[PDB]
């Protein structure tokens, strides 16, 4: 509302606000490091974006004897990105403090207690841990230091390598890197298995057949496992919860982005006025950013409105009191494609 | 066009007014040789600038320090000459550079955004003009004030990174260095002038540069997706030194500011819809005048149009304008004397 | 619609009366109903 | 949830949803003298 | 605009303390900066709540 | 009523009431401290919104020996929100006088006295207490202690962890954590039951299926178990008073929010005109809040009128010497939504 004062000419720009959705990296992950390490001592967290960097940091060769070396060249030769050093007693503290990270890495040590305080709904966090380092029990009973959380899987066995000398490779720091090379070719909702291991990584165990199928139930433990004709391979993407909505880690790990990345669309429209021209810009957002997941085949259903739906509006989704208390509501439904982890032919 | 001028302290002293300048043997016979901004002002010449101003804040040996150069680029009276003197579009501090980077403590930190600020301060005296910004030597306090600026003024401000050095040499044989500002000004006169303004100052080589002060993997970091990103200058393997980047400072991804030429694009468009609406200041307010108003600026914008200037591929995409007793004001508007005209656009990507 | 946005009242019997008038009241009802800002954002996600 | 900050809550609807699947239906168990070769019911796979 | 810093950083709980009672909060975000996040006025009812 | 006495132009704006009923916070616990304990010492409450704040408030690292820490970090690691700690002995003065507190939690330590003087009808309060600690007599008759107050209930057995060393969680620290994750998640409807205990945690002595059993009727103790495959979980929520009034958490704890967010509306219209427009508009405020209720499923009916029903007027619900009196009475009804605590399936 331009105040016309002076007779001459007067130059307005729209202001209106303008909203779409922009997807983030989503393969972002959190290494932790135990406390004697001298290259995290005397700091909140170190971030590193190439194994070469870690050496520059460093001052001496590759030790093949220290977790975190191994580790961090197993997660790099696989692919992936920058990833952060955090203290196993501060990771309380400094992963809520940076936004940008997406996973949470063992690397080798305990991290129960702040994965069950971290990986909450709604906070867009995941964990991998690592499978024990024991012979798999036959009967099946090896899971139950493992709690039932749906943001969390296991990976199981260690790996070895040429260069480990007598520490193996915790599986979680590969794994890491698979994910973020199987979320930049095929996308977050691709499952993370039937995918090779970039590092020339040997397991420390056979798995058979029969012993994999004792464990896909429940709480399952993720395989790491041989085959004659394409090597080594990921077999498994379940998670720690066995219910329909959170058995596989796509589904879980496909909600936990499109979460973050409309959260993060929606705080430029917070203080906005709370009426109908509002509330046709944040429709039309989400359902472009939606349309274009479908698009991709992120989401199943023959047409859009089969796979997704967006309610907004004055008596859709939210009442009078709600608008005077200054609550805007938005409902969105997705229909998640799960992965087809078991194939059944069947002839006549 | 865009016509830069240059902010530093110069050997011999002159009054607090800019001057005008068309070769290096005007710059000659106003000031003597050796310099740090005159070296860049031959650098902008000799990559192809035609013309532009100098304004001196003092003499070239009163240098003391960072809050100084900061303090004096706060100054009241350079506000108002660049307000005044109305062709000035770009600005230019080359000074940053004779200042050690001691440490990446938060004090100087602070500084740099302080510099930031008081350049875009410097900018919002006209509409239309930007301000060409310099980062710290390394990445990583580079990458620190890149997220912690905040300002409502990020849509005028592109910083160029790192520093270059070039053939020039002083009495001692060492290469001396210069900021990358002065030789992309010179090709936005050359991409204006050959190509035209909503031509993106970016993948073009540069002249007389032997190399960047500094290489390119420690660069990943400050190019940034969604906002607050960096402009590179970059060597190349069989292709010579370029220019990669063409981002401004603005932070949302929605916001059609974030690259040079649609900014300054804009700008452009703005200037002459000024300048046409001055000769209907005091015009009759009724359906002829509507109709000549609007025919010539439809005349004009379906010209930039088929220059490639907007995207479109009929004229309605391109642009529209709307002027009338209805679609752009009502009955009580007239009685209020206001004329209202609303006019849409369709930039380029680049 | 702007019957549910505004509403203005006046005249002889709906807002004055004869005695107002009489008196030299002039009284006008005035009825606004502003927009609130969305202070809080809350998005319900479902698996439907 | 009760919001208590301007900002952005996130919702995940904890209703729910039921689905009977169909398990096994023969697995035996064998009561008997058996000789185990370690020293309680065993699952044998083959 | 133009600004250094805040004199005390707040957290989303102390701001959700204080949104009750009527305090605007200055706060810091690492995306957008210092903003501004809070519009309620002194009054706590229906009516008189919101500045605008 | 302006008074007019200038020539020139008036402004007044409308000053009738307007009433709205807004959510209040429903799991705000207090919990009981040691007269011995030295954080508490010489001050009359401490309020702590974190796990982490707690620490700070103290001086000393995490102490496995002292309950008032294995407490917190319980209930904290099962969700929940700021809580305050109190002293045993000024639980009845300092409690009336914070009005944003809902549970009282025993923390592991004798507070009978203070719920038999602060746990009444109309006063908002519950009441979680701490089963025995041995174990747990086969006949049913360790019961008798208890005093059957329906704003109570009682959790049994006591909780272990790894942490743990010698002295065992009182298990009323982790299921007040559990009632705020519920309340968020699902509503103060729904029974804080078949949940999973977020913590990591053990019940210390099994409990058969028999033994629950006998100790499900009259004053029933709320047993926390193990199950095969699903972990550890909340199984049973009643209350200590065995009629059909309030023989369930959920129903109580509902009417206890409903009271409390009704009296808190209805402060804004303590000398109102008692006539009709005011009659009318109480009775909206009122209607509007519990409609909303029904919606999200908190209260039984096909129809609102089945659910609830409001009634005050001038021949309703009081008479002409109650107006006199100035007496304004307003009769409201509720069906509150009970669980299904047992499943019968009849096959044909």
């Amino acid at each position: 509302t331009t105040i016309t004062t002076y007779p001459g000419v007067y130059i307005e720009e729209d202001a209106s606000l303008s909203l779409s959705v922009s997807s983030s990296a989503t393969a972002v992950p959190v290494f932790a490091v135990a406390g004697d390490n001298p290259l995290i001592s005397g700091k909140p967290y170190i971030r590193i974006s190439n194994w070469l960097e870690y050496l520059t940091l460093k001052n001496e060769q590759f030790d093949p004897a220290n977790t975190l070396d191994i580790s961090l060249r197993a997660y790099f030769i696989n692919g992936g990105g920058y990833c952060y050093l955090v203290q196993t007693t501060d990771l309380e503290k400094q992963v809520p403090k940076l936004d940008d990270v997406t996973l949470l890495v063992a690397a080798g040590e305990n991290i129960t207690t702040a994965v069950s305080t971290l990986c909450k709904p709604g906070k867009g966090l995941f964990a991998i841990f690592d499978g024990p380092t024991t012979e798999l029990k036959s009967d099946g009973t090896s899971n139950s230091d493992y709690d039932p959380n749906p943001f969390a899987a296991v990976y199981y066995p260690w790996l070895t390598a040429d260069w480990t000398t007598t520490i193996d490779i915790p599986p979680s720091a590969a794994i890491a890197g698979v994910y973020c090379s199987v979320d930049s070719t095929r996308g977050v909702w691709k499952a993370p298995a039937n995918v090779p291991i970039q590092g020339g990584l040997q397991p420390k165990y056979p798995v058979t057949d029969d012993l994999q199928a004792q464990y896909n139930q429940g709480k399952a433990l993720n395989m790491i496992r041989t085959f004659p004709k394409s090597g080594t391979l990921v077999w498994g993407a379940r998670t720690l919860e066995d219910n329909d909505n959170w058995r596989y880690i796509p589904v879980r790990r496909l909600f936990n982005s499109a979460e973050r990345d409309i959260k993060n669309a929606m705080s430029f429209a917070v203080f906005e006025p709370n009426s109908q021209p509002t509330w046709e810009r944040v429709r039309s957002a989400v359902n472009n950013y939606l349309y274009s997941l479908w698009q991709q085949g992120g989401l199943a259903g023959n047409k859009p409105d089969d796979a997704y739906f967006v309610q907004i509006g004055k008596d859709i989704t939210m009442t009078d009191d709600d608008i005077k208390q200054g609550k805007m509501i938005i409902k969105i439904g997705m229909a998640a494609v799960r992965p087809a982890e078991f194939i059944i032919l069947q002839f006549t | 066009i865009g016509i830069p001028v240059f902010i530093g302290y110069t050997s011999s002293p002159v009054d607090k007014t800019a001057i005008k300048l068309h070769s290096l043997a005007d710059f000659a016979r106003s000031f003597p040789e050796s310099g740090l901004m005159y070296y860049s002002v031959r650098h902008f010449f000799e990559n192809g600038g035609q013309q532009a101003y100098v304004l001196s804040l003092g003499t070239e040996q009163q240098l003391s320090d960072f809050s100084s150069l900061i303090t004096a680029l706060q100054q009241a009276w350079l506000a108002q000459t660049i307000a005044a003197e109305n062709d000035i579009t770009l600005i230019i501090t080359p000074d940053v550079i004779r200042f050690d980077q001691t440490e990446i403590s938060d004090t100087q930190r602070d500084l740099w955004l302080q510099l930031w600020q008081s350049v875009l301060n410097l900018c919002k005296s006209r509409r239309g003009i930007m301000g060409l910004l310099d980062a710290p030597d390394d990445p990583t306090l580079a990458a620190k004030c890149l997220q912690q600026f905040s300002s409502a003024d990020r849509q005028w401000g592109v910083v160029y990174w790192p520093l270059l050095k070039s053939a020039y040499q002083d009495n001692t044989q060492n290469p001396i260095v210069l900021s990358p500002t002065a030789a992309v000004a010179a090709v936005i006169q050359r991409n204006d002038n050959q190509q035209g303004v909503w031509t993106a100052p970016a993948n073009i080589a540069l002249s007389k540069v032997i190399s960047p002060v500094r290489a390119y993997i420690e660069a990943n970091a400050l190019f940034n997706p969604d906002g607050t990103s960096l402009n590179l200058v970059r060597s190349f393997p069989g292709k010579g030194i370029r220019i990669w980047g063409c981002r401004t400072l603005e932070n949302t991804h929605d916001s059609p500011w974030s690259y040079i030429q649609t900014r300054r694009l804009v700008s452009y468009i703005e200037a002459y819809m000024t300048q046409l609406g001055r000769a209907f200041v005091f015009e009759p307010n009724n359906a002829i005048t509507w109709m000549k108003f609007k025919g010539q600026a439809h005349n004009w914008l379906r010209q930039l149009w088929l220059k490639g200037g907007l995207r479109g591929t009929q004229e309605d995409q391109a642009f529209e304008v709307l002027l009338g007793v209805d679609e752009s004001m009502r009955e009580a508007d007239l009685r209020a004397g206001k004329m209202i005209i609303k006019i849409r656009l369709a930039v380029l990507i680049p | 619609k702007p019957q549910e946005a505004y509403f203005v009242q006046i005249g002889k019997d709906v807002t004055m009366s004869d005695d107002d008038i009489k008196q030299g009241k002039m009284i006008v009802k005035v009825g606004m109903a502003a927009v609130r800002p969305a202070e809080f954002i809350i998005l319900q996600f479902s698996q439907q | 949830t009760i919001p208590t900050y301007p900002g952005v809550y996130i919702e995940e609807d904890a209703s729910l949803n039921l689905s009977v699947n169909q398990g096994n239906t023969a697995i035996p168990v064998f009561i008997g003298l058996f000789s185990p070769k370690n020293t309680q019911v065993t699952r044998v796979n083959s | 605009s133009g600004i250094s810093d805040v004199a005390e950083r707040l957290t989303d709980d102390e701001q959700g303390e204080m949104n009750s009672k009527g305090i605007n909060a200055i706060r810091y975000f690492s995306h957008k900066g210092f903003v501004v996040w809070g519009a309620r006025t002194l009054q706590n009812d229906d009516n008189w709540r919101y500045i605008p």
